[PDB]
């Protein structure tokens, strides 16, 4: 339906937008990584679970 | 790709098909797809090449 | 609506499916993740544009692995069995300075990593410190059928000036073009020491080449005509000795 | 939404200066004599030929019926000339090579004693390098040397 | 008019303008044709010559060369 | 660590100790060329490296097409058209952090927020 | 009359290149249309004639490849190669 | 019995387009004070450019273990280079570009 | 793909010969101190010299190779961060118009 | 873990602390070799600070280096313990000061009884590579895990 379509279409929004954030939190070099990983690999692992996150 | 800036982190360059199957895919998705599939093909013959010598 | 472009031999529709393979004449650079001493390879597979089809290939190494000092460099020479390091064959080729050695492998003066990781290669390098010796060094190091030395270092001299680098050309007095493109290499490969550059992809399509008849008609028709001409020589030689018409 | 394939019948219905002169120098000298270009490998700037004393001296250092290959002109006869010449006294040392790629086009402009100037084509070109400054050597003393 | 923007569907007729000129299998008929044109006389003319050496006792020599080739 | 070449010899100067005035000096063991010491620093090993990420600057790089573009404007002279990328240091460890190159007096100023 | 250029793989790293022209060109929606990209990109050197011709000749008689997996357009472009059919009129 | 003649006199060396040079295989040079040409006989004139100002370590020397005459002529003075009715010589650089085999 | 096809190969000789007369430097008389700025030129791999006006050399062979002069199964890159310009015309290389 | 010290950071922190592989490498930002024949002063003059106070024959060559205070923090460490182990290392051939915590920089320095430049670059080598400050071999990144 119309309005589940619009759901889905700012469901995926706001995933858009959070990585948007991580993202210039990231190029901004404020964002420390946690034990085991480096910068890249927590910022892929945060992009990755938020997209997935959406499309679930 | 060749049809999208440098040092692009965005989610949507990066392989996120945010697109369904009832509306069709763009060209930069399915080509994706088409990368995973093939990696799904390959993955598949190789577990089972190596499925039959541990059986034996 | 026959589209043709196929071959029919015995009454049969025979196709040469479109064969696959590297390019050349492209400096490449490679990684060592064995235990191996060689960290680097930079390898370049040189070849003519057409005729002979050569297959020697160069190959510049970099020995010692990362955290440990010492780390010189030793580039192979065809027909030369042992590895001979770079300065080494820079004094051969007619450069016997060192400064002008760093000058043409690095080309920025500001730097001071590449330059200090030259420092064993120009220790070597001030062991062996004249051309003449350099060339007897390459003459006595590898191929030892020139038994005479006079020979062997004007034998050495010519194998600088044709097996070295097939490409570009093999004519003599173009060392100090060969120099230039030889500290080029080796600045690839210290650069590629230095993490500034990932190792060369393979996988590019752009250095791939196809081949279609053409090429292997080529192979294949220079072959055959190669052996054409060595037949119809050895009538010749039969005729001329036999004393016959 | 379809394929529009009725395109023929749409198609159908829509359709202050200084002047001084050059001259060539008759052939005779041409003839006589080669020019040939000098260039130093010492990276002193300096360095003339006065300054480099006397005497000065220039000089270059049973089977049956078979098979020979071939080879052409040119490169034979600069194959032939494989001996490179020095310039000593009696101490200093330069020995040259040839340069070859430098050959091309060069053209000399010889200034004289009038403003005009006397223009030569180039023969070859030689690099001349300072050799035997520290003087040192060994041959098999550095084979050995080189083993530790 | 005449210097107005292409849209996607025209583009169709380009893609046509190209089957139209090359063909669906036009990289064999080029490559061969390039060889049969150029390889040919390239492989003839690049080793061509050869000469046999004759020994008498006064010297002596013989050679055989290959030219313009042809094709039927 | 920027050393020096010797006179008509061109070889490296390697570091010789003067024992009898007790000052370094830098030799050429081909030849008797010695020069004196300007300081007493002879190798710098620096480990962590930090250089060679805004490598690669040249003036034509406002020319480039691939590069992307941005609005923020120069601290410098207030241009707000720049071209920003990242670090051309290669490595696993290698921060995110942009630079910004001004398409007018060509400064690197970069966008880090913690250390400037 | 310079309108149209070959581009292999070495030079495509040096270009930047549209998909539709008159989608990605110009400067500025239906729920049921897929969604696209934007144009940000100013400095496009090339253009892509048409995408649909990054298939092959198999992949080509599928009928709305978009829509369906990659691995079906593969075990179609491989049954492509063996259906019955006229190969020629002769 | 090598002898230098002079060597005081100054030579300048010249990288001459094709044409003319296979052409000198008689003009006027018009030196104006940092800029000089050249006036050839009808016909173009050509800028020389000052390539290298500085010049030494380079002579110029001819000949007329085997020694040989040997002379000597003079040092190099300046290295120079010949800069070039264009639109013919561009079109025959064009028009070079259309070398084909039978 | 449908519009794919493979080069043939041409010849460098003329390339080489039309870069020399807008002031390409032979690659013996480098000097990296006197022009640490000049972008070098290679052809098939090969260091034939540099240049130090790589803008109106390339808008030169770019403008020459729309108008049909050069065969458009030539292709040529110009990488910046590398500060080279390779030239490939060999046989083999796969393209598609654009 | 035990089940007694069970639930508990602080703990966790102390064991990983006590077999985590740490070397004198790991905490090194860089290293500099001078020419100093006085074996007491010092011509640098910020050091001098240093040469004042852990003062109160040898090598006219000095070894120096400096090491991050993040990984003295990361990986705990003393600069004393650290000189501790230096000197029980090397025994006394090797003559070690080194700087203070309280110290904006981090500084050790080095000397010992051809050229002696040789010989440091050797001691380099083994310091950096051969020396473990605490933790047993070939134990790296232990991860907290509830
Ligand atoms: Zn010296
Ligand atoms: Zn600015």
């Amino acid at each position: 339906d119309g309005p589940t379509m619009r759901e889905i279409t700012e469901t995926i929004a706001e995933a858009k937008k959070k990585v948007l954030d991580v993202t210039k939190e990231a190029q901004a070099n404020l964002l420390t990584a946690k034990h085991g990983m480096t910068l890249r690999e927590s910022f892929e692992d945060n992009v990755v679970r938020f997209l997935n996150e959406a499309r679930d | 790709l060749p049809h999208f800036s440098k040092d692009d982190y965005s989610p949507e360059s990066k392989g996120f098909v945010e697109n369904s199957y009832l509306r069709g895919l763009t060209p930069q998705e399915f080509f994706f797809h088409a990368m995973g599939g093939r990696e799904g093909l390959i993955d598949t013959a190789v577990k089972t090449a190596e499925t039959g010598y541990i059986q034996r | 609506f026959d589209m043709g472009g196929y071959f029919i031999i015995n009454g049969s529709e025979k196709v040469l499916i479109a064969q696959e393979r590297s390019a050349g004449n492209i400096v490449q650079v490679f990684k060592k993740a064995a235990p191996s001493p060689i960290s680097h390879v930079a390898e370049i597979r040189s070849a003519l544009e057409k005729g002979s089809r050569f297959i020697s290939t160069l190959q510049v190494k970099l020995y010692g692995r990362e955290g440990s000092s010492a780390r010189t460099i030793k580039a192979t020479l065809p027909y030369i069995k042992q590895d001979i390091p770079i300065v080494i064959i820079f004094r051969a080729l007619g450069i016997i300075p060192d400064g002008e050695i760093l000058e043409h492998i690095c080309y920025d003066v500001n730097d001071w990593q590449m330059l200090e990781m030259l420092k064993p290669c120009v220790e070597d390098g001030f062991v062996i410190q004249d051309r003449e010796t350099a060339l007897d060094f390459i003459g006595r190091r590898g191929t030892a059928l020139g038994i005479k030395k006079e020979k062997r270092i004007q034998y050495a001299k010519d194998i600088l000036q044709k097996e070295f680098l097939p490409h570009i050309t093999q004519l003599e007095g173009f060392e100090s073009r060969k120099a230039f493109f030889l500290g080029y290499m080796i600045n690839r490969l210290l650069l590629c020491a230095l993490d500034r550059k990932d190792q060369d992809d393979r996988d590019h399509f752009g250095k791939k080449r196809l081949d279609l008849a053409g090429p292997l008609l080529a192979q294949l028709f220079k072959t055959l005509f190669k052996k054409l001409t060595k037949d119809i020589f050895r009538y010749m030689q039969r005729t001329v000795e036999e004393a016959h018409d | 939404f379809i394929k529009r394939d009725r395109m023929r019948r749409n198609f159908l219905r829509m359709r202050e200066y200084n002047e001084f002169p050059l001259r060539a120098i008759p052939k005779e000298d041409l003839e006589n004599m080669r020019t040939h270009l000098l260039k130093f490998q010492s990276k002193k700037k300096i360095n003339p030929v006065t300054d480099f004393h006397l005497p000065v001296r220039l000089h270059r250092k049973r089977k049956t019926r078979q098979l020979k290959v071939l080879d052409e002109n040119a490169k034979k006869l600069r194959f032939e000339e494989f001996y490179p010449w020095v310039m000593e006294d009696f101490y200093n040392t330069w020995v040259g090579s040839y340069e070859a790629g430098n050959s091309d086009s060069y053209v000399l402009l010889s200034v004289e004693d009038d403003g005009s100037f006397t223009m030569i084509p180039a023969d070859k070109v030689y690099k001349f390098t300072a050799r035997n400054k520290y003087a040192t050597l060994t041959i098999d003393e550095a084979e050995k040397r080189m083993d530790k | 008019d005449e210097s107005a923007p292409i849209t996607a569907e025209d583009s169709w007729a380009v893609i046509s303008a190209f089957f139209r000129e090359k063909g669906l299998v036009s990289q064999q008929l080029d490559s061969f044709n390039q060889f049969v044109d150029y390889t040919l006389q390239d492989i003839i003319c690049e080793d061509s010559t050869l000469i046999l050496e004759q020994l008498a006792q006064i010297s002596r020599k013989y050679e055989i060369s290959f030219g313009k080739i042809y094709v039927t | 660590t920027t050393f020096r070449f010797c006179r008509d010899c061109n070889n490296m100067l390697y570091p010789r100790e003067d024992k009898e005035n007790n000052r370094l000096l830098f030799e050429c063991r081909t030849c008797s060329y010695v020069e004196e010491a300007g300081s007493p620093l002879v190798y710098r090993h620096e480990l962590i490296t930090n250089i060679g990420e805004t490598a690669g600057v040249v003036q034509d790089i406002g020319s480039d097409p691939t590069l992307p573009r941005s609005d923020r404007e120069c601290p410098k002279c207030h241009s707000r058209e720049n071209v920003f990328f990242q670090s051309q240091q290669r490595r696993k460890d290698t921060s995110m952090v942009l630079f910004f190159v001004c398409l007018s007096c060509s400064h690197i100023f970069t966008s880090d927020q913690k250390n400037k | 009359e310079g309108l149209v250029e070959y581009i292999d793989a070495e030079e495509e790293e040096s270009i930047l290149i549209a998909m539709q022209p008159e989608d990605l060109e110009p400067a500025e929606v239906d729920p049921a249309k897929r969604i696209r990209v934007s144009h940000h990109a100013t400095t496009f050197t090339h253009c892509e004639i048409h995408p649909s011709m990054i298939l092959g000749v198999a992949a080509s008689i599928i009928p709305f490849p978009d829509h369906n997996q990659s691995p079906r357009n593969t075990y179609q472009s491989a049954m492509g190669k063996q259906a019955m059919g006229v190969f020629l009129t002769n | 019995d090598l002898d230098l003649e002079r060597s005081n006199r100054q030579v300048w060396l010249v990288r001459l387009p094709m044409f003319l040079a296979e052409k000198w295989r008689l003009g006027k040079i018009r030196i104006n004070k940092s800029k000089i040409t050249l006036l050839l006989n009808e016909p173009h004139e050509y800028d020389l450019e000052l390539t290298k100002k500085v010049v030494e370590n380079e002579y110029v020397f001819t000949e007329q273990t085997i020694p040989k005459k040997t002379a000597i002529v003079g040092t190099v003075c300046h290295e120079c280079q010949v800069m070039p009715y264009h639109k013919i010589v561009e079109q025959r650089r064009n028009i070079v570009k259309l070398n084909n085999k039978e | 793909s449908l519009m794919s096809c493979i080069s043939v190969g041409t010849d460098p000789m003329p390339i080489i010969t039309f870069l020399s007369e807008w002031g390409m430097e032979p690659l013996e008389d480098y000097v990296p101190h006197q022009s640490p700025d000049a972008t070098r030129v290679f052809v098939n791999g090969v260091w034939h010299g540099v240049h130090r006006n790589p803008a109106r050399l390339m808008e030169t062979l770019r403008t020459l190779r729309r108008k049909g002069d050069i065969n458009p199964e030539v292709s040529m890159i110009r990488d910046i961060r590398e500060k080279e310009l390779k030239i490939f015309t060999d046989a083999g290389r796969v393209y598609r118009p654009l | 873990l035990e089940p007694g010290h069970a639930a508990d950071q602080e703990q966790a922190k102390l064991i990983r602390s006590a077999i985590e592989h740490t070397t004198l490498k790991s905490v090194t930002i860089a290293s500099e070799i001078y020419y100093d024949p006085d074996p007491r002063s010092t011509v640098i003059p910020e050091d001098e600070e240093i040469i004042q106070l852990h003062f109160s024959q040898q090598s006219p060559w000095l070894l120096r280096l400096e090491l991050d205070r993040a990984a003295m923090n990361d990986k705990d460490l003393t600069m004393g313990q650290v000189g501790e182990r230096i000197k029980q290392t090397f025994k006394n051939d090797l003559f070690v000061i080194w700087s203070e915590d309280n110290d904006e920089k981090l500084i050790i320095r080095c000397r010992v009884v051809a050229e002696e430049d040789h010989m440091l670059k050797k001691i380099e080598n083994t310091m950096l590579e051969n020396i473990t400050l605490r933790g047993v071999e070939n134990i790296e990144r232990v991860v907290m895990m509830k």
